[PDB]
RNA sequence: GCAGAGGUUCUAGCUACACCCUCUAUAAAAAACUAAGGACCACACGA
């Protein structure tokens, strides 16, 4: 739970940057069988996505990164 | 330190009594005091009536002949009857009166187990001569405040709300005492004023009974 | 009553409507919740075809405002009544002064901020007292209504409800008077042409003082 | 008039009563104006919003 | 049908009508923290309709969405525990119907509470120009990630402390915790325990609560004040500033990084204003919202303690 | 009807060795308040515990003085020995003498122990010496009082702050059990000298409090 | 389960936002279940 959003505004500037990441991240929570890298206690996929932005460890840059290489392994699958 | 004990109980009347706590040190005595007031005025074990049933009218808005109130007006009068029960949780009190004149609290047939504190409690007026009341009053042992509607059959039966609250007010006065060779030493003075149907020492017991239980939460008896 | 009036809370409630006033003074040899009888006095009688006069306090009643007029009896048996005085007190009246409200103690002081600016704050002896508990009446109406393909019923059997729900009813399949009712719960059972069974508006919960059922000259009335 | 009407009873005329906290029990300082007042229930219930 | 207020621009197209919208009156519920408002539990439950079904349906309880209506319906049990989890973490708005400024929508982490009433988080209630007299708000729900994260990161009230018009804080204390504040921060020239050292804010609050000594008198204080000159850095400054009981007492409340001196005189209104404004552009906003949530508490607390009655006398 | 919702609590949250935050979940609708004033008050009011409450130094007589060579001022030595707490053993009485000489902070180890008696806290400071050749010598006076007596109401005095708690607040939440109605959650943040731990502390009230009820409960 | 019908119930149930199974021209061993449509103008009142 996070009463407040400053540590990801000065993490993501723009603070609505801030929220297409975050939203971006969730809805690969939700959608993607993947879990979220900090711990989830009984938060909710926005809220412990803007924790993760909170310790630094997604941002956009490393998003498009990790999505990249997804698509990476799916062409490396069909061979 | 020192242990107070129920020196004196004092009944100035049936419904107003006082209690006297001699022995207590600086402090103790008002800290005990507001503790003792807050847990009597939250819960005491109450007596009052749960549900009304009424032969003659099927809800509390309408009236009945020969009545000279409403039958909800009659309802919120049996509220503010209080009975004392020794044995049982639950008991049935039946109430029939007929011909001219107040219907009395006095007038309610009344089992060995329960009576009836004040009989001079009036439920309703029969002006008419040939007019017959005849009520089954159902009062339930409780705690606290409880709404009607909290709660939960026939049609007939009439649900009030009620109020295990046999004390009304609580005042404590904090006054020293006088001990022979002791100083810092106060007599903690509770005014008890309850509708007569808890002992007021009784009441004084249970209620250190149950702050007592609850602080046996805070560490182990 | 209010502590503290201006003392024309007299003059309202004799002026109004709801407060029963006696035409002529008399004693009052029979009172009664629903009506009160007074005796006439010789001297303020007429000579001829006087009689006693008798009023008929109206019982709890839908107001425009869906407030319950109830006009309580004011006077004992044997109790004497003067020419234009007050015989039974109408809502929001007690003993001839209109008393709209229920006066209480109260503290001007901030508590803890329960009431901020304009906020008020109630202690639980208000409500378990039923100080300002007010009675409530809400009329709803179902209609049967002429249309294609059959006229609607109005019978209690409805497809696909619960049976507990049809026991509240009758056999008519109109509720019962002085039935217990709650949101959800199906007043008077009617269907449609082929469940237009009259329901309940959810949170609304009370008591059904009386059915009044009008039908149209030339159709039959149902059992209830 | 109403200093003399308070005088009257055993209430005291200030109109200002020592007043004690329900919770904590200690007195408030500065005793707080405490009286009988007229309050009406506007028809304008919560459940109806 | 196009132009004018009743014009379909206007009506429809400018300002929709919108679903998952309660309307009730407003409570104060001092205990709600900045971010948290009341929510009556019917409320809630009408308004989360839709993600209580899909977390019935998730649970198993319910196998079809008809069945976790009927659920609802009978208001079982475990309706309420899920109900709990959905609306733990998801924002809903708090809207006063005439919306002049942008506060006048703010999100808030809705807490349920037994009643029919919303409840509004006491210093907000400035900001959104909100009395308590049978004044309504209206409460939309976010319903996408991209909502309930938008409503997270702007809407919700700790986010926006400045009011958009001028730098001035817009949650300033108003009514109750400002004259709470005041009395705190008053000295008399006689009063209980007058003329003694304390050793530091804890042993003013202790002797207060103990009732020996009064709560405004001007005593000797240890103080430990914390200084933001450092870059980055917190230095603890130790010295004996005359000072009241009272004073000393809501010292503990403040940030380290706050000076004594705007603590040290009376904090009117404007006072406090300033306090809440150096107290963001120095420590920050999270140091900020914590700090007006526990004046806020301090300011009711001993606003009731003092009992600060008006009378004709 | 005369069984009661007994809290169970759910953390006893500590943040350091003195400051512990005590949290209880179910409790009584009314009744966290109740329990949070008199254990309050209670441990306010009276704590069995020794503090220092007469001092005596050869350099000056007068408080609104001060001894020359010290940094402090004798009434800022005065703030500091009455925020030292000491452990006493049966013994209600005990003077501890020091004299110290040379630069350097004055600290709580260095008093002399003059007895079992120990000190809580070895770091805590009395005063600082800028003078060498400069010496320090304090007579110090401890009484196992009960509660927080002022010098006011009482050839140097200082206060006395024989309870050892600190800083207590008591906060009621709402709180519930199943669906029922609200029940107060009592969180209880207590602050302690050292002496005694906080939750022995708070338990050595509570037990304080229960012998004031013996007599009516009658087990 | 996407074009239809049948089935153990209760006229009808083929995903209609909608609940189970079968197949591409044939009807039953089977328990939780069912309904998706409707404005303006005036008055008064609260903010
Ligand atoms: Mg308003």
């Amino acid at each position: 739970a996070r009463v407040t959003v400053q540590d990801a505004v000065e993490k993501i500037g723009n603070r609505f940057d801030l929220v297409l990441v975050a939203a971006r991240r969730a809805r690969q929570m939700q959608v993607g069988g993947k879990d979220p890298l900090v711990p989830e206690e009984n938060d909710k996929t926005t809220v412990i996505a803007l924790r993760e932005i909170e310790e630094g460890l997604i941002n956009n840059q490393i998003l498009d990164v990790r999505e990249r290489q997804e698509q990476q392994e799916q062409e490396a699958a069909e061979l | 330190f020192l242990k107070p004990r129920l020196v004196d109980i004092e009944q100035v009347s049936s419904t107003h009594a006082k209690v006297t706590l001699e022995p207590l040190e600086r402090g103790f005595g008002h800290t005990l005091g507001n503790a003792l007031r807050r847990i009597l005025l939250s819960s005491m074990p109450g007596c009052a009536v749960t549900e009304v049933e009424i032969d003659g009218v099927l809800h509390e808005y309408s009236t009945k002949e020969g009545v000279q109130e409403d039958i909800l007006e009659i309802l919120l009068n049996l509220k503010g009857l209080a009975v004392r029960v020794q044995g049982k949780d639950e008991v049935i009190l039946t109430l029939n009166k007929s011909g001219i004149g107040p219907v009395t609290a006095a007038d309610i047939t009344h089992d060995g187990d329960v009576e009836i504190v004040k009989p001079q409690h009036v439920i309703c007026h029969l002006t008419d001569e040939n007019a017959s009341i005849s009520m089954r009053i159902k009062v339930q042992r409780g705690r606290g405040y409880v709404p009607a509607s909290t709660r939960i059959r026939p049609i007939g039966r009439l649900l009030v709300d009620a109020c295990y609250s046999p004390v009304e007010r609580i005042a404590y006065n904090v006054e020293a005492a006088r001990v022979e060779q002791r100083t810092d030493l106060d007599k903690l003075v509770i005014e008890m004023e309850t509708n007569g149907t808890i002992d007021p020492e009784e009441a004084i017991r249970r209620a250190a009974t149950i702050l007592a239980e609850q602080l046996e939460a805070f560490v182990d008896l | 009553k209010p502590l503290v009036g201006t003392g024309m809370e007299r003059a309202v409630a004799v002026d109004s409507g709801v407060t029963a006033v006696a035409k002529r003074g008399g004693v009052v040899q029979y009172v009664d919740a629903s009506r009160i009888v007074i005796k006439v006095n010789e001297d303020e009688m007429y000579p001829g075809e006087a009689g006693i006069d008798i009023y008929n306090l109206t019982k709890y009643t839908r107001s425009n405002q869906n407030t319950c007029i109830n006009q309580m009896p004011c006077v004992s048996l044997g109790e004497p009544v003067e020419r234009g005085d007050v015989l039974a007190d109408g809502p929001s009246t007690d003993l001839g002064e209109l008393a709209l409200g229920q006066n209480m103690r109260v503290a001007f002081m901030p508590w803890n901020g329960y009431n901020f600016e304009d906020s008020i704050l109630v202690s639980e002896r208000v409500v378990q007292e039923d100080r300002f508990t007010t009675i409530h009446i809400q009329e709803l109406a179902c209609v049967s209504r002429d249309t294609k393909l059959g006229p609607e019923e109005i019978t209690a059997d409805i497809p696909n409800v619960g049976e507990a729900a049809l026991s509240k009813l009758d056999e008519s399949g109109i509720v019962y008077i002085g039935a217990e009712v709650t949101g959800g719960d199906i007043l008077v059972g009617k269907v449609t042409p082929k469940d237009s069974s009259l329901r309940v508006p959810n949170g609304v919960s009370g008591t059904v003082i009386d059915v009044q059922v009008f039908t149209r000259d030339g159709v039959e009335k149902d059992k209830r | 008039e109403i200093k003399e009407l308070l005088k009257l009873g055993d209430l005291p005329t200030s109109g200002q009563i020592r007043l004690y906290d329900g919770r904590t029990g200690e007195q408030f300082e500065r005793p707080v104006t405490v009286g009988y007042m007229y309050m009406l229930k506007l028809n304008h219930l919560v459940d109806d919003k | 049908m196009i132009k004018g207020k009743q014009g379909r621009f206007r009506q429809n197209l400018l300002g929709k009508r919108v679903d998952y919208s309660g309307r009730s009156v407003i409570t104060v519920g001092p205990y709600l923290r900045l971010h948290q408002c009341g929510l009556p539990k019917k409320m809630a439950l009408e308004l989360f309709k839709p993600f209580i079904y899909g977390k019935l349906e998730l649970r198993g309880l319910a196998t079809t969405i008809k069945a976790a209506k009927k659920m609802v319906e009978r208001e079982e049990a475990v309706v309420w525990d899920i109900l709990d989890e959905v609306i733990r973490e998801h924002p809903v708005l708090l809207n006063r119907a005439p919306t002049l400024h942008r506060l006048g929508i703010q999100a808030f982490e809705p807490v349920l509470i037994e009643g029919k009433a919303i409840q509004l988080h006491p210093l907000v209630c400035a900001a959104y120009n909100a009395d308590f007299d049978g004044d309504q708000m209206a409460v939309h729900v976010p319903l996408t990630l991209e909502a309930q994260l938008e409503a997270r990161a702007l809407m919700m009230s700790t986010n926006n402390i400045l009011s958009p018009a001028n730098g001035e804080p817009i949650i300033v204390p108003s009514q109750d915790v400002v004259l709470g504040l005041y009395y705190m921060t008053r000295d008399c020239v006689n009063a209980k325990g007058e003329g003694m050292v304390l050793t530091g804010p804890k042993e003013a609050e202790r002797l207060y609560r103990s009732g020996l000594a009064s709560l405004h008198a001007r005593v000797k204080v240890r103080i430990t004040e914390y200084e933001k000159d450092a870059n980055g850095e917190l230095v603890a400054k130790t010295s004996l500033k005359d000072t009241t009981v009272g004073r000393a007492i809501l010292w503990m409340i403040v940030p380290k990084g706050l000076p004594y001196s705007i603590v040290n005189q009376a904090l009117g209104k404007k006072a406090i204003s300033k306090m809440l404004n150096t107290c963001y552009r120095i420590l920050g906003l999270k140091p900020t919202v914590i700090f007006a949530d526990q004046i806020m508490y301090t300011g009711f607390a001993y606003a009731a303690r003092s009992g600060a009655s008006v009378g004709i006398d």
